[PDB]
């Protein structure tokens, strides 16, 4: 009598398990590359910066001092540590005179 | 770096005054510029 | 009964450590390597003029 | 049988770091901005005279 009932049970409890196994090995896969891939990106976030390296230059209609033309400076990656993104579809560049 | 002004922000020149540029990229942390502008002194000014 | 889906949850769990583990040591020595070759490129460039 | 209870508790344990995470993001954000007026008000007084 009992050894079929209880067998039958067993069947169903390993699948249950089994199917927790499959789903928290393949979540823990995951979640373990998405630190992966942030912590990557907490580097770059604190390596990458650019550092003004000339003088800034300022043109204008001198000696009538009228009108104002443009400015010019130079930059570039700070202490030599990683390469910057220049593309003016990313980048923002802003001006303000308060 | 070049910024080339229009005849909104050409109409009369910085003097007096505070200029800010920022320039910030995608990833990584941006760069302030910050001057406090005197009178202009030539065809071209040294400002920072 | 008991005794052997306790046993399976058991291996899956390990593996997922084993494998959060992997991953860790990995990128900590990555990000470490960074840390030193920045601290170099800092002194170079306080020295270098 | 235990296929179930561990999940349970898995669920509770991952929205415990979620809010620890929430709140240690937001608490980071708030501080550092915190530390960049201070920055700005120690060259301020520094400067003006």
């Amino acid at each position: 009598l009992a050894g079929l009932d209880t067998a039958i049970i067993l069947i169903a409890f390993i699948i249950t398990a089994a199917v927790l196994a499959y789903v928290a090995v393949n979540m823990g896969l995951f979640v373990t590359q998405k630190a992966k891939t942030t912590i990557n990106k907490g580097e770059e976030t604190a390596s990458t910066a650019l550092s003004l390296s000339g003088n800034v230059l300022y043109a204008v209609n001198y000696p009538t001092n009228t009108k104002s033309y443009w400015m010019y400076f130079t930059v570039s990656p700070s202490s030599g540590v990683s390469s910057v993104d220049l593309s003016p579809s990313t980048t923002a560049i802003s001006f303000t005179a308060a | 770096v070049m910024i080339l002004f229009g005849p909104g922000e050409a109409t009369n020149v910085f003097q007096y005054e505070t200029v800010t540029i920022q320039i910030t990229p995608n990833i990584g942390s941006p760069l302030t510029i910050s001057q406090y502008i005197y009178q202009p002194d030539g065809k071209v000014t040294v400002i920072g």
